């Protein structure tokens, strides 16, 4: 699974996600990646999110939209919402993985509860950061 | 806030004791190259939607990541690919699931967004819509890599 | 206090184009199905079994666009979809794009109950269901003259 | 499109949705009915919801989970959440249709913004109510 999120100079947020699924997948199984609100969500009023993990749990938990609702309705910060969804709510349902997210203010979060997540980010005109472990 | 981008190439399938430094270096190089292209597009004033679309197209083309070229194999030794894109301005979205003959699933997803009244298309119906709009039909063999095939046999 | 609600669709209803005989058939059908569910709840049947049975009945009833009585696609075919979710476990099952399963809601429940997945589509969903004993049917079984006449009016 | 929501004597909530789609549909199109959080959602802590309408907008708006999030995070009542989603938010996106919902307290709601919605409901032990028009 791969994904990207961005905030552009005009204040717009977008998100995108793509996958080949899982090795040895049952043909016809669909995980969170193509499902709006599960593996991909963007709303200029709150946040842009792209996920990667245990497909079934990100769907049942509507992880991408949940970040947004937590922020918009719960008043949580991007960091508090990411913490709650990735570090508490998903492992509680047997889920593992992570996500990337940018809020309408420009805050960036790349939470994951696994040993690794291939990831990178950066502001326009600046040096990017890349990551695998940690 | 300034313009910014983040990308990912998958969480979970990563173990330091099972990785080598030349492999880690290839991943860092690819992530850096793609996030940099996104940064420069943002700096140049491109839209958030065009940026994420391009970044995920590049991640699909890259055989290191499980999306597009480089996709894992199903148990039938096929490739089934899925993708989504969403525009936070209009809240329009486009998605495809279970496609095998489209080189870049995220471009098909954007096509569903941009050139149809719909949000999600699946399977051969999704492929036939995309061909009708001029997208190329490819053989699913093009996504195949030895590395992912060996992984399927190892799982077996 | 146990309780059930059902629906047969919003949108395709215009008092000006309906007849009283028509409206009474729908009321009668809605009555009987909700009554069956109420009785099930009072008898201590689970919420999950009640919504599953209720939608099964709505699928079987040709007056409603689900199962028997499904509308026709552009190609004069039927493509059916269904979902079921258990608020206790938060498990869910779903099928989309199936045409050889008589009761999609029962196939959706099969996905949630007899697999670790949430969503299956198309022929893979059908093959999974068949392998577990669900009968294969021809999609002609869903066809009704009323929905075919609507298709031809649509191509007006 | 058809659906059902139920609260049983043990306190469990469940939802189900099934459809044939739209007359003259483009083959392969998927609307909200099979998508968790869009056309079908259930959570014992909040609500069970089944939707019917212009599929694309209920997906974009994640209508079923939004009722749940408005109630659970937002503190809205079932009726307030139903009003916000069906009568304000969906029509703003160009969406028509309605939903059925039951909350963990046994409240029931059948909102719609269309001319009609085939519907019925009833508490166990009572006589049922059926409806077609407003
Ligand atoms: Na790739
Ligand atoms: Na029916």
């Amino acid at each position: 699974t791969v994904g990207a999120v961005a905030l552009d100079l005009d204040g717009n947020l977008a998100a995108a996600t793509s996958t080949g699924g899982m090795t040895n997948k049952l043909p016809g199984r669909v995980g969170d990646s193509p499902l709006v609100g599960a593996g991909c969500y963007a709303n200029n009023a709150s946040v842009a999110v792209s996920c990667t993990g245990t497909g079934e749990v990100f769907i049942r938990a509507l992880a991408a939209y949940d970040i947004a609702a937590l922020m918009d309705y719960g008043g949580l910060s991007l960091a508090e919402a990411c913490e709650r969804v990735v570090m508490e709510k998903l492992p509680a349902l047997g889920g593992s993985g992570g996500l990337i997210a940018i809020d309408h203010e420009g805050n960036v979060a790349l939470p994951f509860n696994t040993e690794g997540m291939y990831r990178a980010w950066g502001y326009a005109g600046d040096t990017p950061t890349t990551g695998i472990y940690r | 806030g300034k313009a910014v981008i983040a990308i990912h190439g998958g969480a979970g399938a990563i173990s330091r004791a099972q990785m080598s430094l030349q492999q880690e270096l290839r991943y860092i190089e690819a992530l850096s190259a793609i996030v940099e292209t996104g940064q420069k597009m943002l700096e140049a004033g491109e839209s958030a939607l065009d940026v994420v679309t391009e970044a995920v197209r590049l991640l699909e083309e890259c055989p290191l990541f499980n999306a597009g070229i480089g996709a894992v194999f199903t148990r039938d030794e096929t490739h089934e690919l899925d993708a989504c894109v969403m525009d936070g301005n209009t809240l329009k979205a486009g998605a495809v699931a279970g496609v095998s003959h489209l080189r870049n699933p995220v471009l098909a997803a954007r096509l569903v967004m941009e050139q149809s009244p719909h949000v999600m298309m699946i399977g051969e119906g999704a492929e036939n819509f995309a061909f009708a709009r001029g997208m190329e039909r490819v053989s699913p063999e093009i996504f195949s890599t030895s590395l992912r095939y060996e992984q399927l046999l190892a799982a077996r």
